[PDB]
């Protein structure tokens, strides 16, 4: 059987496949306490002569 | 933000962009593919893994000097279908050009450079370089002004002519691509840049010293006066002009925007260590009535308005006093409604070195975009010119072949002729 001897609680359990892959998620800019994160900047103007 | 488009037309066009696309190059640091080893985005973009695409289109009815883009090293640097080409060319026929067959490759021009400005953030200038003088340059060049100026209206058009020299001209019908094409540069351009190959000839003869200069070696100053126009739309300094600004200081009542050129650091490594290359000498060179881009003597003229661009290591004192001592000359004269008329602009970068071309090291440069009443004389010498041929009708059945009424011919002279009337008025 599959039950426990005792608890008749499966003891198999198995493991069914995730259809697709659940993946790519989130994670978001936002940090905890809504601020930014640091991400590493840019400069997008002229050339700082 | 802070992009510029360059159109080129015309086969002088292409040749052109060869120099500036090339110089725009090194003066950000892409290599020839198109890879760095944000200043550069006047004239470039940012196209994933270093790759630096040119906004430009090369737009001509022949394919021969387009191709040369295509198979030499620069097919990689260019995207490829920015290099509009055709099956015929022109044929120094501005009824061909404006008329005929450019008005199917009209469609891949307005199509790409409405590509070329989608992926912008602002944009300032068009900066279309041609050369009335032949075909292509005179005839789908004046109709893509027209198609420029209905679909983007409030943007500025800057363009860069080659108008005919007074005794050199590679070709004897230019008198009529001349005349006739003045229409698209009166009033569907904002800013008149007129340039000719002799005043280039002399300035390579005296100052950089190569008596048999080639057109590649015109092609080296005329990339030097985009560079120091664009100067501050890239690096910074310690006044910055923009186009907006250009055509503001300096432009008068708007059918006045014709505008001439002189760089003069112009020299070479024989002559250039020997001397002070300093603010006073350049500005001096600069105003020199023999410098000038155009074969047009400003000493018979009055300058209404000039515009130096100092770049180099150039301190503003040095400017100051510079602009004096050329207030204090009487051989220069300027016009009564101007108290003043310099608008300065200097950029902290360097002039960009020259390895194996023509000129040497300098410090610092100068370039002026000076409006003058003395340019009501490079469309005399051409009046001449057109009155003696359409007296006998010469040259008009190639003309009136692809569907160019004769009518045009009067009014495009006289439209001229309403353009020089306007000029001595001003000079009042
Ligand atoms: N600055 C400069 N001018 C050039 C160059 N090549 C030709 N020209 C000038 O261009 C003028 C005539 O125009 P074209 O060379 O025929 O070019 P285009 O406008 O395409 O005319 P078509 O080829 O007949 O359609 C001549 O007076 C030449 O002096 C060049 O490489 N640099
Ligand atoms: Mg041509």
């Amino acid at each position: 059987t599959s039950l426990h001897m005792s608890k008749l609680v499966p003891v198999t359990d198995l493991s069914p496949r995730p259809s697709f892959r659940y993946h790519a998620d989130t994670g978001s800019l936002d940090a905890t306490l809504l601020p930014v994160d640091a991400v590493p900047q840019e400069r997008i103007g002229r050339r700082l002569i | 933000m802070r992009e510029v488009i360059s159109i080129h037309v015309g086969q002088a066009g292409i040749q052109i962009g060869n120099a500036c696309w090339e110089l725009f190059c090194l003066e950000h640091g892409i290599q020839p593919d198109g890879q760095m080893p944000d200043a550069f985005n006047t004239f470039f973009s940012e196209t994933g893994a270093g790759k630096h695409v040119p906004r430009c289109v090369f737009l001509d009815l022949e394919p021969t000097v387009v191709d040369e883009v295509r198979t030499g090293t620069y097919r990689h640097l260019f995207h490829p279908e920015q290099l509009i080409s055709g099956k015929e060319d022109a044929a120094n026929n501005f009824a061909r050009g404006h008329y005929t067959i450019g008005k199917e490759i009209v469609d891949l021009s307005l199509d790409r450079i409405r590509k070329l400005a989608d992926n912008c953030t602002g944009l300032q200038g068009f900066l279309m370089f041609n050369a009335v003088g032949g075909g292509t340059g005179s005839g789908l060049g004046c109709l893509l002004l027209e198609r420029l100026s209905v679909d983007y209206g409030k943007k500025s058009k800057l363009n860069f002519c080659s108008w005919p020299s007074p005794q050199v001209s590679t070709a004897v019908v230019e008198p009529y691509n001349s005349v006739l094409s003045t229409h698209s540069l009166l009033e569907h351009t904002d800013v008149a840049v007129m340039l000719d190959n002799e005043a280039i000839y002399d300035i390579c003869r005296r100052n950089l010293d190569i008596e048999r200069p080639t057109y590649t070696n015109l092609n080296r100053l005329i990339a030097q006066v985009i560079s120091s126009l664009t100067a501050s739309l890239r690096f910074d300094g310690a006044l910055n002009v923009d186009v907006t600004e250009f055509q503001t200081n300096l432009v008068p009542y708007p059918r006045i925007h014709f505008m001439l050129s002189s760089y003069a650091p112009i020299i070479s490594a024989e002559k250039a260590y020997h001397e002070q290359l300093s603010v006073a000498e350049i500005t001096n060179s600069a105003f020199e009535p023999a410098s000038m881009m155009a074969k047009c003597d400003p000493r018979h003229g009055k300058y209404m308005a000039c515009c130096l661009m100092y770049r180099g290591d150039v301190v503003p004192k040095d400017v100051n006093a510079a602009v004096a001592t050329i207030k204090t000359k009487r051989t220069i004269q300027f016009v009564d409604w101007c108290p003043t008329g310099f608008k300065c602009g200097i950029n902290y970068q360097p002039p960009t070195v020259v390895p194996g071309g023509d000129l040497a090291k300098v410090m610092r440069a100068v370039c002026m975009i000076s409006n003058s009443t003395a340019i009501a004389e490079v469309f005399s010498r051409m009046d001449h010119k057109f009155d003696l041929m359409y007296a006998k009708r010469a040259f008009v059945h190639w003309y009136v072949g692809e569907g160019m009424e004769e009518g045009e011919f009067s009014e495009a002279r006289e439209d001229l002729a309403a353009l020089e009337k306007d000029y001595e008025e001003v000079g009042i």
